[PDB]
Formats: C-alpha cells, sequence, structure tokens
C-alpha cells in the first residue's frame, strides 16, 4: 500500500494499546505504565485550567489531549531508523495547524 | 415529688450520632463489594494476555516492551527497502 497510511494506521493501534493494555480491568491501586499516562492526564487538566480557564475548558481539554499524543507518538514513530515519517510530512502538520 | 421521664424516651441520640451516615453507607459499601478481592476473574489466554501479564499489568515497567514495539519498526522499513529494491 502506501507508507503514510500504514504508519497512520501504526500511530492509531499504539494508542489503543496506550489505555488497554497498560492495566487490567481497571485496578484501583494503578499500574507502573498508567502512571505515565495519569500524570499527563494531570499536567494538561491543570494546564488548560490554566490557560482558557473557563468552564469550557474541560471541553477543550480532550482536544488538547489528542493534539499532545499526536505529536508525542508521531515523533517517537520517525525517531526509528527506517521509518517514514507523519510528522515530517509537513503537509499534514502545517495544514492541520492552518485548519485550527 | 416529681419523677420526671426523659432519658427512656430517647432515639433522637440513635439517629444524631454522626457515623450512623457512615455505617448505612459501609454495610452497603462491603456487602457486594469482593471478600478480600480475590478478583472478579482472574481466567485470562489469548497469548498475548501473558504479555500484558508481564509488562502492561504491574510485574515490570521494565524497557522490553519498548524494545519489542520498536523492533517492529525497524524491521518494518527495513524489509520494505528490499520491497523497494
Amino acid at each position: 500500500l502506501t507508507t503514510f497510511s500504514l504508519y497512520t494506521i501504526i500511530v492509531l493501534l499504539v494508542i489503543t494499546s496506550l489505555y488497554t493494555l497498560t492495566n487490567n480491568n481497571n485496578k484501583i491501586i494503578g499500574s507502573r505504565w498508567l502512571i505515565s499516562q495519569e500524570a499527563i492526564y494531570d499536567t494538561i487538566m491543570n494546564m488548560t485550567k490554566g490557560q482558557i480557564g473557563g468552564k469550557n475548558w474541560g471541553l477543550y481539554f480532550p482536544m488538547i489531549f489528542t493534539l499532545f499524543m499526536f505529536i508525542f507518538i508521531a515523533n517517537l514513530i520517525s525517531m526509528i531508523p527506517y521509518s517514514f515519517a507523519l510528522s515530517a510530512h509537513l503537509v499534514f502538520i502545517i495544514s492541520l495547524s492552518i485548519v485550527i | 415529688v416529681s419523677t420526671l421521664i426523659p432519658p427512656k424516651v430517647v432515639s433522637s441520640k440513635n439517629i444524631g450520632s454522626a457515623p450512623n451516615a457512615k455505617r448505612i453507607a459501609n454495610v452497603v459499601h462491603f456487602y457486594k463489594s469482593l471478600p478480600q478481592g480475590p478478583a472478579p476473574a482472574i481466567k485470562a489466554n489469548t497469548r498475548l494476555a501473558r504479555y500484558k501479564a508481564k509488562y502492561f499489568d504491574g510485574d515490570n515497567a521494565s524497557g522490553k516492551p519498548l524494545w519489542h514495539f520498536a523492533l517492529g519498526i525497524i524491521a518494518f522499513g527495513y524489509s520494505m527497502e528490499y520491497y523497494f529494491h
């Protein structure tokens, strides 16, 4: 197929595993991988409550979280040596910036 | 001369005490919760439930899954060089 199309699929599959294979069936105590995405959740919760800080800050809290995670995963995938970027295909990132 | 009758007409101290609220909470909180948490289900197997148990359930915060996931992408484009070759 198309390398770009295949890697958009890889980003989706990485993100799906991070909120499935990271803890079993919800254990309150917490599992070591999920501790990371707790801290990320909180520092962007308390950051965008710090920024826009309306009552619709939390309405843009998922949006600011998936703008984080998209860039966060796509700058680990492109860091693999034999790998073809998504983000360093500028046309998607710059276009996305213009959309926002 | 008068013998009055208040201490035996008490039932407002028997609701008045604060832990009553906690009581009616935690007889409900502990009558349906697991006895000691022996798990609600502990059987699994799909040959990646073992992968999850060792890595993505508390056991290893060790870097082995990172390596495993990394190695997949190294294998992907390296083979694809030879797919473009």
